[PDB]
């Protein structure tokens, strides 16, 4: 009964940051040393546990989020950060306890001639709490006048295209970012390493 | 086992205050919404407020900022809503929802049983009057016959017909609660218009709560 | 911003069922849609697309267009005659907005058209300086319907009191509206009508002050 990590790490397509993917984890046995025991990830830090001590420790719940950010965005996923995807996109808690990881995917998710499917939200009136999700549309009223669903002066449409091309620099390059949430409940533990 | 559990139903006089609990478990409270919700007997819901625990932002509706207080206890899981004033028109059901987050960070996924709030100003008994049945109402033909009892505090108010002997025919209909908070419902029986002139028709109202009952004659005028 | 939906929706069981709720830009802002029923509290049934929570069924979905947003069930159950509401995330102010909700009644008995009998003002009442029009409407089903007051042919929106319909022991449905006001309009008017409206078919009664 191994945790399904393959169905998240090794998924053929991820999710637009402000629309990013979420899977809940349970009632499985998951080695979480092989995963960094590949060297495949150039991000893997964790708050609250050291990764060693993941294999020891068991969990009420796991929470497995799933997006693509720019590379010099992935500094933000981190608590207390500031920036538009921290802010607008995905915001994680100041007592966040768990582990944040991210990968290069520039040879997937970069096309000749600019893969616009992965998006993120550049206006927003407010910051997002912890683990919010907004994928509303609506025009972005920048200014005194109501936009009314119009598009135009101080009246922006809230998405913008990343547009990754292969030949771009480090800092613009598609990375694959996983986070993963452990929640300890007062309820039974269902997931566990091998202890 | 995610929940949100209220603290029980209350009854108090205008003017006084109040305050409701609503402690949360199964999930963590600092990271989440918490909303109030109100619902008038019969009527649809009406988003009220929402704070946040972990840092206690409190945000308002326009039609209820100012006239109630949302607060919360992190420490024992626990959020609260309070009056200063009551007055008659917020009797009424409420509602604590906990905020979705993922999906559901915009909806209320989790929801309490309802604090009941009723607000009593004075145990009023009754008063009734005559519902005639028509005028022209000849032999041959049924006509209706009423009574109508206004403005009693609180529920509920026995109607009988002709002390208990007139069975076939009576409609009491449920009552309804007023904006000023008092109740007013209507009974009607329906009999032969041959009969009006000949039987006579007495409505023995009972207002259990006020030690009151009423017996209303009710015969045709003009 | 307002949102509105119709008061009530009747559907036979085996059937699609579809709940609109109106407004200026929803097709563009994130909307949910929740079930209540009778002495329940509310409980989600749709999230924003057309995600569902876990435990509802897939015949429960919802689609949005730029003015309006639209909660489809398909194979109507008997267990899902309940209230539905539509709300709104609104982003702008941070604030959650409610819809007026929808009483969905799935018809397991037939149709049923309303009667009503229209009281004016007993002589008492008007001699202790009050007047109340007592509209009763009983015997109908489904258990929704609307009444409009007219004094004279204009309407009447003030001193307007409606109950709930309510189940009778024969399965069907009551309500009252009461229209208080007092002795001195009651006597300037020529007359003074109550219209009940179900089912798209109405039906007016009319009481003189003489
Ligand atoms: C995703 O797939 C890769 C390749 O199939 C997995 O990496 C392999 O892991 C096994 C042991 O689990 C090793 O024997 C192979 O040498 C690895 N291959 C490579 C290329 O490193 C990887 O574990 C999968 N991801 C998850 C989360 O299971």
């Amino acid at each position: 009964n191994l945790c399904p990590f393959g169905e998240v790490f090794n998924a053929t397509r991820f999710a637009s940051v402000y629309a990013w993917n979420r899977k809940r984890i349970s009632n499985c046995v998951a080695d979480y040393s092989v995963l960094y025991n590949s060297a495949s990830f150039s991000t893997f830090k964790c708050y609250g546990v050291s990764p060693t001590k993941l294999n020891d420790l068991c969990f009420t719940n796991v929470y497995a989020d799933s997006f693509v950010i720019r590379g010099d965005e992935v500094r933000q996923i981190a608590p207390g950060q500031t920036g538009k995807i921290a802010d607008y996109n995905y915001k994680l808690p100041d007592d966040f306890t768990g582990c944040v990881i991210a990968w290069n995917s520039n040879n997937l998710d970069s096309k000749v001639g600019g893969n616009y499917n992965y998006l993120y939200r550049l206006f927003r009136k407010s910051n997002l709490k912890p683990f919010e999700r907004d994928i509303s549309t609506e025009i972005y009223q920048a200014g005194s006048t109501p936009c009314n669903g119009v598009e135009g002066f101080n009246c922006y449409f809230p998405l913008q295209s990343y547009g990754f091309q292969p030949t771009n620099g480090v800092g613009y390059q598609p990375y694959r970012v996983v986070v993963l949430s452990f929640e300890l409940l007062h309820a039974p533990a269902t997931v566990c390493g091998p202890k | 086992e995610v929940q949100l559990v209220q603290s029980g139903a209350e009854v108090k006089k205008p003017g006084e205050s109040l305050k409701i609990s609503c402690k949360g478990s199964g999930y963590t409270f600092t990271r989440h919404w918490i909303g109030w919700v109100r619902q008038m007997p019969g009527k649809g819901l009406e988003w009220m407020g929402v704070i946040y625990p972990g840092d206690s932002d409190t945000r308002y509706s326009p039609s209820f900022q100012g006239q109630v207080t949302v607060s919360a206890d992190k420490s024992i899981s626990t959020a609260y809503l309070q009056w200063s004033s009551l007055k008659a028109s917020d009797t009424a059901m409420y509602f604590c929802a906990r905020g979705g987050i993922a999906v559901a960070s915009g909806a209320f996924d989790i929801w309490g049983q309802g604090t009941m709030v009723t607000v009593f100003n004075q145990i009023k008994p009754p008063s009734v009057f005559p519902l005639a049945p028509s005028s022209k109402s000849t032999s041959g033909g049924t006509a209706a016959l009423g009574c109508l009892v206004k403005d009693y505090f609180p529920e509920p108010v026995t109607v009988s017909w002709n002390s208990g002997a007139l069975t076939s025919g009576v409609h009491t209909f449920p009552a309804v609660l007023q904006s000023s908070g008092l109740y007013s419902l209507s009974s009607v029986v329906t009999v032969p218009s041959s009969s009006l002139g000949t039987q006579t028709y007495i409505c023995n109202v009972n207002h259990k709560p006020s030690n009151t009952k009423v017996d209303k004659r009710v015969e045709p005028k003009s | 911003s307002a949102l509105t939906q119709p008061p009530s929706v009747s559907v036979a069981p085996g059937k699609t069922a579809r709940i609109t709720c109106g407004g200026n830009n929803i097709g563009s802002k994130s909307v949910h849609w929740y079930q209540q029923k009778a002495g329940q509290a509310p409980v989600v049934v749709i999230y924003y697309p057309s995600d569902r929570p876990s435990g509802i069924p897939e015949r429960f979905s919802g689609s949005n267009s730029e003015n309006t947003a639209t909660l489809t069930i398909s194979g109507v159950e008997a267990g899902d005659e309940a209230d539905y509401y539509c709300q709104l995330w609104d982003t702008n102010s941070d604030h959650w907005v409610f819809g007026g909700g929808t009483k969905l009644t799935v018809l397991g008995q037939p149709k049923a058209a309303p009667s009503v009998t229209l009281f004016p003002p007993s002589s008492e009442e008007l001699q202790a300086n009050k007047a109340t029009l007592v509209c009763l409407i009983s015997d109908f089903y489904p258990g929704a319907v609307t009444v409009a007051w007219k004094a004279d042919s204009s309407p009447v929106k003030a001193g307007v009191e409606t109950t709930t319909p309510s189940k009778q022991s024969n399965n069907k449905y009551a309500a009252s509206s009461y229209l208080s006001l007092t002795p001195e309009q009651w006597k300037s008017h020529r007359s003074y009508s109550c219209q009940v409206t179900h089912e798209g078919s109405t039906v007016e009664k009319t009481v003189a002050p003489t």
